[PDB]
C-alpha cells in the first residue's frame, strides 16, 4: 500500500526488488509529512532564495527572433546556483535524507549537473555524497568531475555497458539496495519508481510558477507554449506542472533525436520507443523487439537514456502535451546562436529545447506567437566538446 | 508447481534440505550450458534455478551481470532459453525448473503469453525478481492460471503484513533473502532468519528456500538448521564457470565436486 497514487493511467509504479520497498515507502511517508509542514518548507524556501538565488530571470531575446512574429522568454534556470534546474529538488531531496536521519547520499549523473547539485547540497548540509557516472561521460563531462571531486564528492566512474547514464542509473540502484538503512537515493530525474516521479515534479514547480507570474507580469497573458527538453522529465515537468490546468497553453516536450531516429542512435522512447518496465517504473523504453532495454544516444549526456518519467508518457497519451525530437545538429547550431546573438552560453540539453522553438518561428515566422523555453542549464560543462566539435569542422 | 510439492514430500521422508543451484541460460554458450546443468543435477541437485539473460539485471552483483554478458556474447535470446528448457525437461521429468525473470521479459509480448509458453515447455516456478508484491496481481494470477508457481521473496526486513501477503500468494517455495543487496558471493548475510522461517511457518507459507551469499557447504546446513528447506547458490557456481572458460573439461569436475559438496551438507 502507498500513501500516494503511484501511477499516471498505466505508467508508473515501484517495480524494484522487494528489498527496497520500505525504502520507497518511508521516503513516501516523509515527503508527504514533510509537505505538510511548515517548518520544512520555510528551510526549503530559505534555501532556495538565499543559497540558489530563486527566482531566477526571465529574458526575452530580440536577436534570435528579429523578423518573426515570435515572441521568445528563456528562463534562465542556467543562472542557479550550480549552474542547472537539478538544484532545486536536490535542496529539497537533501532535507528529507536529513529529515530520515540518513547520513549519506548515492546520486547518478550523466551531464555531471545532478551530480553537482548533489555534491553541493551534502556539503552544505552535512551528507557524505557518492556519484556513479558513467565513464563516458566523464570525459565528456569532465569540468563537472573536477566541480563534483572538489566539493569532496566520491565520483564513481562506470564502464559497464554503454557507459552513459543508464548504466550509471543501475549502479546508484544496486548500490541503494545494499545500502538503503544509511544511504538516501538521491534521482536526479522525474522517473524511476514511485514516489520519485511525484517528488521530483513537486520539488521543480516552482519553475513553471515563476515563468507564469512573469510572463503575466511583462506580457500580461499566458504564454502560447512552454518548451523543454526530455531525459527522465524533470525540468520539463517542472515547468510543466503549473499549466497542465491551462488548456490553452501548449506543453512541448523535446527528446534527443542524436545522431537521426532512423538511425536508431537517439533517447527518444516516448515517441519512438515502446511501453515496458525497467529501473522501477512501467514506462516508454528503447528496446528490442523481444524486450531487452537498448543502449541510448545523444550529443548531450543529461539526455542519454532508453526512457522516460511516467508522468511525460501520461500527458502524451492523453494529449495533453506533445513531444518531438531535435537531433545533435539542430542543437548544436542552436547553441551556438544563443552564444553568438543572445550572449548566453546554454547546455547542451537545453539547446534541444531551444532549437525546436527556433524551428517553430523559422517554419511559421508571420505566425504570432508567446513562446518560453526553459533554458534548464549553462554550457561550461560542454564547451570543450563543442570546441572540439565545431574545430573538426572549421567553424 | 507440483513438482515442488512432491520434491519437498520425498525431502521431509528423508529429513533432508533442498539444494538448488543458479545458472544462467546460455552462459557459456547454449551447449556447453545444457551440460553445465546435466552436471549439475547429475552431482546432485535437488531443482534448478534458471535465468534467462537480461540487459539490465538489477538484483544481481558482478559475477552474474557477466554470466548474463557471456550468454549476450553467444547470441543467446529467450526464444533459444525456451528451446534449451525444452531440451532440460525432455531429459529430467521431474527436477523442479524456476526461472529467474526479470519484469520486462515477461511483460514484453503480454504476460499471459509468457506464462503460457512457461506451461509448455514444463517450467514450474517463476521468480520476477523485480516485480515486488505490490505489483504482483497480474503475473500471480498469469501464474496461477498456467499450473506455474509464483515465487515471493520474504526479506530479512519484512513486517508481518509481508510475511501474511507472500503466504498466502505464493506457491512451490518462499524465497528467503540472506540480506540486503545484489547477488554475490562475496558478501554473506548478517542476520539470524529463525523468526521469519517460523513465521512462514505459521502462516502455511511455501517451504523457505534461503538465498543470495550462500557459497559453502557450512551456510548449506546452517540455513537447514535454522529451518529453511534448503538453500539456493548461483555466484559461487558462476564463479566455477568463470574461472574455467578455457578448459570445459575441468569446469564440469569442479562443478560436480562443488555441487556434490553442497548438496551433502543439505543431508541430516
Ligand atoms: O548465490 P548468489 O548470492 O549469487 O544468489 C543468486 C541467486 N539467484 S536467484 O535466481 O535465486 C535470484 C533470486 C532473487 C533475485 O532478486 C530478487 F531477490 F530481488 F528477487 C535475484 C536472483
Ligand atoms: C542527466 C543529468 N541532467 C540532465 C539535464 C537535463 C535533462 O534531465 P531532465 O529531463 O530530468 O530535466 C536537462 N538540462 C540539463 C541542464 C541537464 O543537466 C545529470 O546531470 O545527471
Ligand atoms: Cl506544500
Ligand atoms: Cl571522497
Ligand atoms: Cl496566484
Ligand atoms: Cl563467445
Ligand atoms: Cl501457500
Ligand atoms: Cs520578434
Ligand atoms: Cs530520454
Amino acid at each position: 500500500t502507498t500513501l500516494l497514487n503511484p501511477y499516471f493511467g498505466e505508467f508508473g509504479g515501484m517495480y524494484v526488488p522487494q528489498i527496497l520497498m520500505p525504502a520507497l515507502n518511508q521516503l513516501e511517508e516523509a515527503f508527504v509529512s514533510a509537505q505538510k509542514d511548515p517548518e520544512f518548507q520555510a528551510q526549503f524556501a530559505d534555501l532556495l532564495k538565499n543559497y540558489a538565488g530563486r527566482p531566477t530571470a526571465l529574458t526575452k531575446c530580440q536577436n534570435i527572433t528579429a523578423g518573426t512574429r515570435t515572441t521568445l522568454y528563456l528562463k534562465r534556470e542556467d543562472l542557479l546556483h550550480g549552474g542547472a534546474h537539478k538544484t532545486n529538488q536536490v535542496l529539497g531531496q537533501a532535507l528529507l535524507a536529513k529529515r530520515m536521519g540518513k547520513s549519506e547520499i548515492i546520486a547518478e549523473t550523466g551531464a555531471g549537473a545532478h551530480g553537482v547539485a548533489s555534491a553541493l547540497a551534502s556539503a552544505l548540509l552535512g551528507l557524505k555524497c557518492r556519484i556513479y557516472m558513467g565513464a563516458k561521460d566523464v570525459e565528456r563531462q569532465s569540468p563537472n568531475v573536477f566541480r563534483m571531486r572538489l566539493m569532496g564528492a566520491e565520483v564513481i566512474p562506470v564502464h559497464s555497458g554503454s557507459a552513459t547514464l543508464k548504466d550509471a542509473c543501475n549502479e546508484a540502484l544496486r548500490d541503494w539496495s545494499g545500502s538503503y538503512e544509511t544511504a538516501h537515493y538521491m534521482l536526479g530525474t522525474a522517473a524511476g519508481p514511485h514516489p520519485y516521479p511525484t517528488i521530483v515534479r513537486e520539488f521543480q514547480r516552482m519553475i513553471g510558477e515563476e515563468t507564469k507570474a512573469q510572463i503575466l507580469d511583462k506580457e500580461g497573458r499566458l504564454p502560447d507554449a512552454v518548451i523543454a527538453c526530455v531525459g527522465g522529465g524533470s525540468n520539463a515537468i517542472g515547468m510543466f506542472a503549473d499549466f497542465i490546468n491551462d488548456t490553452s497553453v501548449g506543453l512541448i516536450g523535446v527528446e534527443p533525436g542524436g545522431h537521426g531516429i532512423e538511425t536508431g542512435e537517439h533517447g527518444a522512447p516516448l515517441k519512438h520507443g515502446r511501453v515496458g518496465i525497467y529501473f522501477g517504473m512501467k514506462a516508454p523504453m528503447m528496446q528490442t523487439a523481444d524486450g531487452q532495454i537498448e543502449e541510448s544516444y545523444s550529443i548531450s549526456a543529461g539526455l542519454d537514456f532508453p526512457s522516460v518519467g511516467p508522468q511525460h508518457a501520461y500527458l502524451n497519451s492523453i494529449g495533453r502535451a506533445d513531444y518531438v525530437s531535435i537531433t545533435d545538429d539542430e542543437a548544436l547550431e542552436a547553441f551556438k546562436t544563443l552564444c553568438r546573438h543572445e550572449g548566453i552560453i546554454p547546455a547542451l540539453e537545453s539547446s534541444h529545447a531551444l532549437a525546436h522553438a527556433l524551428k517553430m518561428m523559422r517554419e511559421q515566422p508571420e505566425k504570432e506567437q508567446l513562446l518560453v523555453v526553459n533554458l534548464s542549464g549553462r554550457g561550461d560543462k560542454d564547451i570543450f566538446t563543442v570546441h572540439d566539435i565545431l574545430k573538426a569542422r572549421g567553424e | 508447481m507440483e513438482r515442488y510439492e512432491n520434491l519437498f514430500a520425498q525431502l521431509n521422508d528423508r529429513r533432508e534440505g533442498a539444494f538448488v543451484p543458479f545458472v544462467t541460460l546460455g552462459d557459456p554458450g547454449i551447449e556447453q550450458s545444457l551440460k553445465i546443468i546435466d552436471t549439475l543435477i547429475d552431482a546432485g541437485a535437488d531443482a534448478l534455478e534458471l535465468g534467462v539473460p537480461f540487459s539490465d539485471p538489477l538484483a544481481d552483483g558482478p559475477t552474474i551481470q557477466n554470466a548474463n554478458l557471456r550468454a549476450f556474447a553467444a547470441g543467446v535470446t529467450p526464444a533459444q532459453c525456451f528451446e534449451m528448457l525444452a531440451l532440460i525437461r525432455e531429459k529430467h521429468p521431474t527436477i523442479p525448473i524456476g526461472l529467474l525473470m526479470y519484469a520486462n521479459l515477461v511483460f514484453n509480448n503480454g504476460i499471459d503469453a509468457f506464462y503460457a509458453r512457461c506451461e509448455q515447455v514444463g517450467v514450474d516456478s517463476v521468480l520476477v525478481a523485480d516485480v515486488p508484491v505490490e505489483e504482483s496481481a497480474p503475473f500471480r494470477q498469469a501464474a496461477l492460471r498456467h499450473n506455474i508457481a509464483p515465487i515471493f521473496i520474504c526479506p530479512p526486513n519484512a513486517d508481518d503484513d509481508l510475511l501474511r501477503q507472500v503466504a498466502s500468494y505464493g506457491r512451490g517455495y518462499t524465497y528467503l533473502l540472506s540480506r540486503s543487496g545484489v547477488t554475490g558471493a562475496e558478501n554473506r548475510g548478517a542476520l539470524p532468519l529463525h523468526h521469519l522461517i517460523e513465521k512462514l511457518k505459521e502462516y502455511h507459507a511455501a517451504p523457505a528456500l534461503q538465498g543470495f551469499g550462500i557459497s559453502s557447504p557450512e551456510q548449506v546446513s546452517a540455513a537447514v538448521r535454522a529451518g529453511a528447506a534448503g538453500a539456493i547458490s548461483g555466484s559461487a557456481i558462476v564463479k566455477i564457470i568463470e574461472k574455467n572458460l578455457a578448459s570445459p573439461k575441468q569446469m564440469l569436475a569442479e562443478l560436480r565436486s562443488f555441487v556434490s559438496a553442497m548438496k551433502a551438507a543439505s543431508r541430516a
